[PDB]
């Protein structure tokens, strides 16, 4: 319902195999059992790299928080490299 | 060609050139060089080999469909029958003769019994079939592009082993095909995503 979106969210399961391409996610901020940070969606989950990200500053980012995320999906490590988070 | 088949670009290129085969040569003493292009697709299951045969069957001006088990060697070349109109022994054209100046499609080609494949050789080598039975001693024209589909001796292609060990057919038959294509359903997320979304659109 927010005007900024009506780019648009792709559910996480849509990413799989869509290599090296920009996407916007909405997801539950998990920490996977393997230890890596991750996002989850009703359709699935994906591990994320935050090492180059820029969050918006007016927020906390605790686990389990619903976060909008922009990034590039990379199939080689099955990672999602996060541009920014909000 | 075959817009409902993803990928297989080099095969569709070869199919196009096979629909448009090169000029046949005739030389001294009536010596002959064939102009058909003979294609064998051998490979993993579910790699559109049969669908490509069915597209060719729907696209060539003159195409005859066959399948390995369903084809007799006699049913392929020509068969003797009595013409009940008169009572005389007469030849009935088989698939290779009916496809003359056309193409033949063969699905499940490696499933043929070898007394069927023994009858393939003259069509490939000489574009003709020879009859020497029932007091009928003749030679018939069978000038056509064979395109065939097969699987390896194992259910899928085994890259650990040589083509002559993967492929059931004799080298005395494989050497007669113009292009021997090996295809595989080799798993890859990007290609699987692409082929999948194409097939869903289809
Ligand atoms: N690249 C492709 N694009 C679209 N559909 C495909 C593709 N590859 C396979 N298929 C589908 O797979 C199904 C089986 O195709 P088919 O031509 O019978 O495979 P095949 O190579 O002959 N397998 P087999 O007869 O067991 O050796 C068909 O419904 C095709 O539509
Ligand atoms: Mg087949």
């Amino acid at each position: 319902r927010n005007e900024n979106f009506q780019m648009s969210i792709t559910p996480i399961k849509n990413l799989l195999g869509r290599d090296a391409q920009n996407f916007l996610l909405l997801g539950l901020l998990n920490k996977n059992f393997k230890g890596n940070w991750s996002l989850e969606d009703p359709s699935g989950s994906v591990e994320i790299d935050i090492s180059q990200t820029i969050p918006t500053q007016g927020h906390y980012y605790v686990p389990g928080c619903m976060v909008l995320v922009e990034g590039i999906y990379y199939s080689v490590g099955n990672k999602f490299h996060v541009t920014s988070m909000t | 060609l075959a817009p409902s088949i993803y990928g297989h670009d080099h095969i569709k290129k070869a199919i196009l050139l096979m629909l448009m085969g090169g000029v046949e040569k005739n030389l001294e003493n009536g010596s002959h060089l064939r102009g058909d292009i003979n294609i064998l697709m051998v490979g993993d299951p579910s790699t559109a080999k049969s669908q490509l045969l069915r597209f060719v069957l729907n696209t060539a001006s003159l195409a005859i469909a066959t399948t390995g088990r369903g084809s007799s060697g006699v049913g392929l070349t020509a068969a003797v029958t009595t013409d009940r109109e008169t009572g005389e022994r007469r030849l009935e054209a088989g698939a290779m003769v009916l496809a003359d100046r056309g193409v033949v499609c063969i699905d499940e080609f490696d499933k043929m019994t070898d007394v069927d494949r023994v009858a393939i050789h003259e069509v490939m080598e000489q574009q003709t079939v020879t009859i020497a039975k029932a007091g009928i001693h003749t030679t018939l024209n069978a000038r056509c592009s064979v395109i065939a589909a097969a699987n390896p001796v194992f259910g899928q292609y085994d890259v650990n082993r040589d083509p002559h060990q993967n492929i059931a057919l004799p080298d005395s038959l494989l050497s007669r095909f113009d292009l021997l294509f090996v295809v595989t359903d080799d798993i890859n997320e990007i290609r699987d995503r692409s082929i999948s979304e194409h097939v869903l659109r289809t």
